[PDB]
């Protein structure tokens, strides 16, 4: 995941 | 937005891009009246940050924008950067938005409302169309 | 709030 | 990235639905969009997953955070603004  | 489309220009009115002072777009966040945005914490925003108002094509010397200073950031208290829960900052804006035609809020929701899984809903932004 | 006066097209 | 403004149209998940890709990530001020073709991406966070209740466009999720390559078959992740609008209201309030 990661921050958008 | 993979997979999205061009819109039409100021037709999401509350659309603003969070630019550093090197010009460079690195967040979105949506007016809800001529003071304030709402984005997201972790954004990180800071006080040297700019907000554009009324922008379509970041390529255009034309357009009509709005470089607004902020004044304050407020992070919401319960932002947990662990796991990226409560994840909104509000920008207290130093110098109001114009409001126009390509300029205006979005409206908030009641807390009690409900948007039921399987509604079709819309999202807006200048990030990657490709990774 | 909430109505754009240029109307999106989806 | 894209010079002009990019939208897509995309389904809201419930919870229980998207904790099948994300597990015990998602909590409560969460929700989910999308698997369905389109999705957030980098650079899209802070901005608007906006939903027309009543004729008018409500905010209901701030872009937050995904799947690291922008999958289009794994939901996104957005803040969901009625878990925290009471916290807006107040901070409007009070500055």
């Amino acid at each position: 995941s990661w921050p958008w | 937005i993979v997979n999205g489309e061009e819109a039409v220009p100021g037709s999401w009115p509350w659309q603003v891009s969070l630019q550093d002072k090197t010009g460079f777009h690195f967040c979105g966040g949506s007016l809800i009246n001529e003071n304030w945005v709402v984005t997201a914490a972790h954004c990180g925003v800071t006080t040297s940050d700019v907000v554009v108002a009324g922008e379509f094509d970041q390529g255009s010397s034309s357009e009509k924008i709005q470089k607004l200073k902020i004044a304050k950031v407020f992070k919401n208290s319960k932002y947990n950067s662990l796991t990226i829960n409560n994840d909104i900052t509000l920008l207290k804006l130093s110098t109001a938005a114009s409001f126009s035609q390509t300029v205006s809020a979005v409206c908030l929701p009641s807390a009690s409302d409900d948007f039921a899984a399987g509604t079709t809903c819309v999202t807006t932004g200048w990030g990657l169309t490709r990774y | 709030c909430g109505v754009p006066a240029i109307q999106p097209v989806l | 990235t894209p010079d002009r403004l990019q939208q897509a149209s995309l389904p809201l998940l419930s919870n229980t639905n998207c904790k099948k890709y994300w597990g015990t990530k998602i909590k409560d001020a969460m929700i989910c969009a999308g698997a369905s073709g389109v999705s957030s991406c980098m650079g899209d966070s802070g901005g608007p997953l906006v939903c027309k209740k009543n004729g008018a466009w409500t905010l209901v999720g701030i872009v937050s955070w995904g799947s690291s390559t922008c999958s289009t078959s794994t939901p996104g992740v957005y803040a969901r603004v009625t878990a925290l609008v009471n916290w807006v209201q107040q901070t409007l309030a009070a500055n």
